[PDB]
DNA sequence: CTGTATCTT
DNA sequence: AAGATAACAG
């Protein structure tokens, strides 16, 4: 039901983990917000906030 | 050679296991002795010789646990979801979903227990014949002991059923990546919309692990 | 008909 | 905890 939108979010999180440059503040915001979302939704995930 | 035994009062008398399970076998024996008489009053799915066969699996090569509630109300084999026939609702839905995901369209069956990376698990190890969840009261403390043990080893835990697993975190000390989806036998058509198998592979990449190859599950 | 979980009172 | 609910196979 909601697992498609969960997938979409996780994909984007993974896309950002890969693309992300520390110099880009908007990416870090988006990424950190996805890591929070991901962490609280699945309890624990393999990546950290930066 | 990796396969130790241990003994218990009531049927099935011996339990064989693999070294990976050694830490839990003491409390398991203690616990199984306190309840076995009671649960054995009922005919069960699976039969008692099969309650523990999943203990012969190693854990150290496992990164995903796929966890159901309890055995099929009828004709459980002791391997979660396994239907030697390919007649049970639940493995059929799971097989469809993998089909959509992978492109494999011709298959005879599907089995979650022949997949590198994966341990299929049932939270409760038996039910009275024909009655889902009938033995939850007996398995309870044992269920919690084994799941906690399993989750020390794997990266991802995928629980099949919103009703029985919405409170699953309370069940475990120690956080582990945990996804709770609709059960395949849900009575609307909710498992057809579940994306959880993809979702596991994405989660696995995020923990720097190899994706599960779900195609390995098909029986041709 | 019965056999195979979810959600809201 | 109790009741209403859905759909599909057999
Ligand atoms: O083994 C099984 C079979 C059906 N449903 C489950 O949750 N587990």
């Amino acid at each position: 039901m909601a697992s498609s939108a969960d997938l979409t979010n996780l994909k984007e999180l993974l896309s950002l983990y890969k693309s992300l440059r520390f110099s880009d503040s908007a990416a870090i915001e988006k990424y950190n917000s996805l890591v929070e979302w991901g962490t609280s939704t699945y309890w624990k995930i393999g990546v950290q906030k930066v | 050679d990796p396969m130790n035994s241990v003994t218990v009062s009531h049927a099935p008398y011996t339990i064989t296991y693999h070294d990976d399970w050694e830490p839990v076998m003491s409390q398991l024996v203690e616990f199984y002795n306190e309840v076995a008489s009671w649960l054995l009053r009922d005919e069960t799915s699976p039969i008692p010789d099969k309650f523990f066969i999943q203990l012969k699996q190693p854990l150290r090569n496992k990164r995903v646990c796929v966890c159901g509630i309890d055995p099929y109300p009828k004709d459980g084999t002791g391997v979660p979801f396994e239907s030697p026939n390919f007649t049970k609702k639940s493995i059929k839905e799971i097989a469809s979903s993998i089909s959509r995901l992978t492109g494999v369209i011709d298959y005879k069956g599907y089995n979650l227990n022949i997949i590198d990376g994966v341990i299929p698990w049932n939270y409760y190890l038996s039910c009275k014949l024909g009655e889902t969840k009938s033995h939850a009261i007996y398995w309870d403390k044992i269920s919690k002991l084994l799941l906690q043990h399993i989750t020390k080893h794997v990266s991802v835990l995928y629980c099949l059923g919103k009703t029985d697993f919405s409170n699953i975190r309370a069940k475990l000390e120690s956080p582990v990546t945990t996804i709770v989806g609709y059960h395949p036998a849900a009575r609307d058509r909710q498992f057809e919309k579940d994306r959880s198998f993809e979702i596991i592979n994405v989660l696995l990449e995020l923990d720097n692990k190899v994706p599960i190859n779900w195609a390995q599950g098909f029986i041709y």
